[PDB]
């Protein structure tokens, strides 16, 4: 309902949505989009099926091509800055298709 | 031959024996050279002349 | 200073901020399982420095490497140097995209991040305390026997 869903917010204002109570199964994600880019920080892509997690943010919004590289922490730019920053402790994965 | 930890280990004992070929009496085998090369070994082969 | 080594394996690499508090025996993460690992018996030290003069420059700097992405856990001290995609799903996949990931990622240096994304020059030191012909020593005198 995170990655079927037909009106993805815009980065002004980035709709968050709070994953808790459910078996968080990555091949749902990994079949529902061909990636471009599911760089991950604070965790491993391969080792996300053996953990537990105590709550799970999806924050979900439609962006231009360079911003998707700009989304990172530690990052510059009119996004990074004005729309949505990412903090420098980020322990999550991005995807983005 | 083994690589434990790179540290390429030969040892070697010489005796023209029986002859047979692989003989019967026992034998130790006295080191020569240990050099550490610390690589990935999987596959051998040998020359000749 | 006063001690005698077999042998002294120098490791040098630069890695991020947060990964030298990463490298040390058996720890967890993507740099200790699939770019670098330490036996769980090591016997040497581990040296770090700030390096942002000589790993970084305006514009960027994109010269670095390293795995995410490795078939398996890394043994300890051993290289896998190696541009194979990983694979995913369960296609014989060989390129870039969508399932197709390439194992290694920049590792981008810039001379203005925070001190956890900083250039980390990490070396580590080897030691072989063990009953062989040492090479190593520090100050000697050789009172006769
Ligand atoms: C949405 O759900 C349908 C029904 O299972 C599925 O066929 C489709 O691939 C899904 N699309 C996304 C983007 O999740
Ligand atoms: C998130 O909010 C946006 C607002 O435009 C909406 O279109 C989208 O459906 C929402 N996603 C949810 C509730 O999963
Ligand atoms: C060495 O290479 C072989 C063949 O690729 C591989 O099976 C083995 O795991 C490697 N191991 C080490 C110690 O590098």
């Amino acid at each position: 309902e995170v990655f079927n869903a037909t009106r993805f917010a815009s980065v002004y204002a980035w709709n968050r949505t709070r994953i808790s109570n459910c078996v968080a199964d990555y091949s749902v994600l990994y079949n529902f989009a061909p990636f471009f880019a599911f760089k991950c920080y604070g965790v491993s892509p391969t080792k996300l099926n053996d953990l537990c997690f105590t709550n799970v943010y999806a924050d979900s919004f439609v962006i231009k091509g360079n911003e998707v590289s700009q989304i990172a922490p530690g990052q510059t730019g009119n996004i990074a800055d004005y729309n949505y920053k990412l903090p420098d402790d980020f322990t999550g994965c991005v995807i983005a298709w | 031959f083994k690589n434990i930890d790179g540290y390429f280990k030969i040892y070697s004992k010489h005796t023209p024996i029986i002859g047979r070929d692989f003989p019967q009496g026992f034998s130790a085998l006295e080191p020569l050279v240990d050099l550490p090369i610390g690589i990935n070994i999987t596959r051998f082969q040998t020359l000749l002349a | 200073n006063d001690l005698c080594f077999t042998n002294v394996y120098a490791d040098s690499f630069v890695i991020k901020g947060n990964e030298v508090s990463q490298i040390a025996p058996g720890q967890t993460g993507n740099i200790a399982d699939y770019n670098y690992k330490l036996p769980d018996d090591f016997t040497g030290c581990v040296i770090a420095w700030n390096s942002n003069k000589l790993d970084s420059k305006h514009s960027g700097n994109y010269d670095y490497w390293y795995r995410l992405f490795r078939k398996s856990k890394l043994k300890p001290f051993e290289r896998d140097i190696s541009t194979e995609i990983y694979q995913a799903g369960n296609k014989p996949c060989k390129g870039k995209g969508p399932n197709c990931y390439f194992p290694l990622q920049s590792y981008g240096f810039r001379p203005t991040y925070g001190v956890g994304h900083q250039p980390y020059r990490v070396v580590v030191l080897s030691f072989e305390l063990l009953h062989a012909p040492a090479t190593v020593c520090g100050p000697k005198k050789s009172t006769n026997l």
